């Protein structure tokens, strides 16, 4: 239920 | 399986295997990347994190399913409920033996150390979802040693607005309310990092911005389930 | 794999595995199922038809991916959609094998009997859709020969409103539209197969009419693109 | 792009 990140975390370096 | 492919040629099987959403292919690849025995690069990481994670996500996402199904109840359920959990726990014991072998060990800048010790606490975490009992207590205390140590170094070395700080945070504080019974941390960490953040966003390009912000959102969702 | 486990276990476990979107999983489990000799109930042919279309969904859909990607451009593009196409290709010959050894020549009544040649037919039309040359006319002319047989039964022993007779021929106007270059015939078998259907619709009670009316319903949507 | 059947054609026997 509870959100977690993204597999990324940002688009770039 | 993947020893006799090049190393460049795994990295772009991985990127064709992410377009047909071939998860399982997707890191396949990436752990033979990985077996080169090279550092990752940035993108090669997010390629390994989107790999496992979707991965993991079905697995983690049937166990929920079965054990909803186990839990209204002959051994077939049961039976079922306990492959899927073997399968899952398969995939967190090779993700951190990736990160063990060697990848953590060689990981001296922040942003590459951070983000893999954020992984290992994610895995820990996985497993902890289908652990009981006293196994259940040494998997949490895994998790909570990884998550601590990454939250440590991203407080010395990395701004309050950047991606993979928030994105630690942001799984540190869903450790505390769902695995570790401490909706009161998890509440606390979330506001804490999101105001934080909050008042650097200042310092950032639009573009930076919107990687910040959109973190800070998840924040802000479970904020609003938690309260 | 499954030849240790009980028939009605494997069949509860396909149903588990429909449950928790584990699509490869309810494939070997109904393999195995069909593999213990016993001909398929209805239920039973429904979940064999379920697990195979899914998994060869996902693996059509990759490869459609792949092609692109290869048609828009090192050997990696082709060796992954290689890869994919040979998955692809061995899912369909082991479908095909099943329905040979020994569900059809066991398949007596029309409701299984057609079915099963419509399954025939329609795996045959997913390795038509990789295959290339000389390799394709004979694939296309297998699922071609399947697909008239299963017609032939269907018009002799079905209402016009029987559901497999309606998505056999649903499934043999796509095949000529997309496999068969032959447009022409699709809408005519199309067209023939809806009005033939439309005048028996009174004869159907409520459930059977919502049954019959949901694929009539891709004959048209099919008519609306083709035309 | 054509619609092909569902993999279950009717909802009972
Ligand atoms: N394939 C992906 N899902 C991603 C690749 C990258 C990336 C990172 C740095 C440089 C180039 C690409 C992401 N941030 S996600
Ligand atoms: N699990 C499924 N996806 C289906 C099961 C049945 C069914 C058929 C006859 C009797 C009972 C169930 C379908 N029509 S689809
Ligand atoms: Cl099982
Ligand atoms: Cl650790
Ligand atoms: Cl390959
Ligand atoms: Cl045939
Ligand atoms: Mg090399
Ligand atoms: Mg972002
Ligand atoms: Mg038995
Ligand atoms: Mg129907």
């Amino acid at each position: 239920r509870s959100h977690s990140s993204p597999a990324s975390l940002q688009l770039g370096t | 399986a993947m020893g006799s492919m090049e190393r460049a040629s795994l990295i772009q099987k991985a990127k064709l295997a992410e377009q047909a959403e071939r998860y399982e292919d997707m890191a396949a690849f990436m752990k033979g990347a990985v077996e080169k025995g090279e550092e990752l690069s940035c993108e090669e990481r997010n390629l390994l994190s989107v790999a496992y994670k979707n991965v993991v996500g079905g697995q983690r996402a049937a166990w929920r399913v079965l054990s909803s199904i186990e839990q209204k109840s002959g051994p077939e359920v049961r039976e079922y409920r306990e492959k899927v959990e073997t399968e899952l726990q398969g995939v967190c014991d090779t993700v951190l033996g990736l990160l063990d072998s060697h990848l953590i060990k060689e990981a001296g800048d922040a942003e590459s150390r951070v983000f893999y010790l954020k992984m290992k606490g994610d895995y820990y975490r996985y497993l902890a979802e289908v652990a009981t009992g006293d196994d259940k207590k040494r998997i949490i205390d895994s998790a909570r040693s990884a998550y601590q140590e990454a939250m440590d170094i991203s407080k010395k070395e990395m701004p309050p607005t950047n991606p993979i700080r928030l994105g630690l945070a942001l799984n540190f504080s869903v450790f505390h309310y769902e695995i570790a019974n401490s909706p009161e941390e998890a509440i606390s960490l979330a506001k804490t990092t999101f105001d934080e953040a909050m008042a650097d966003l200042h310092t950032l390009s639009e573009d930076s911005y919107k990687d910040s912000t959109l973190i800070m959102q998840l924040l802000r969702d479970n904020l609003t389930l938690w309260t």
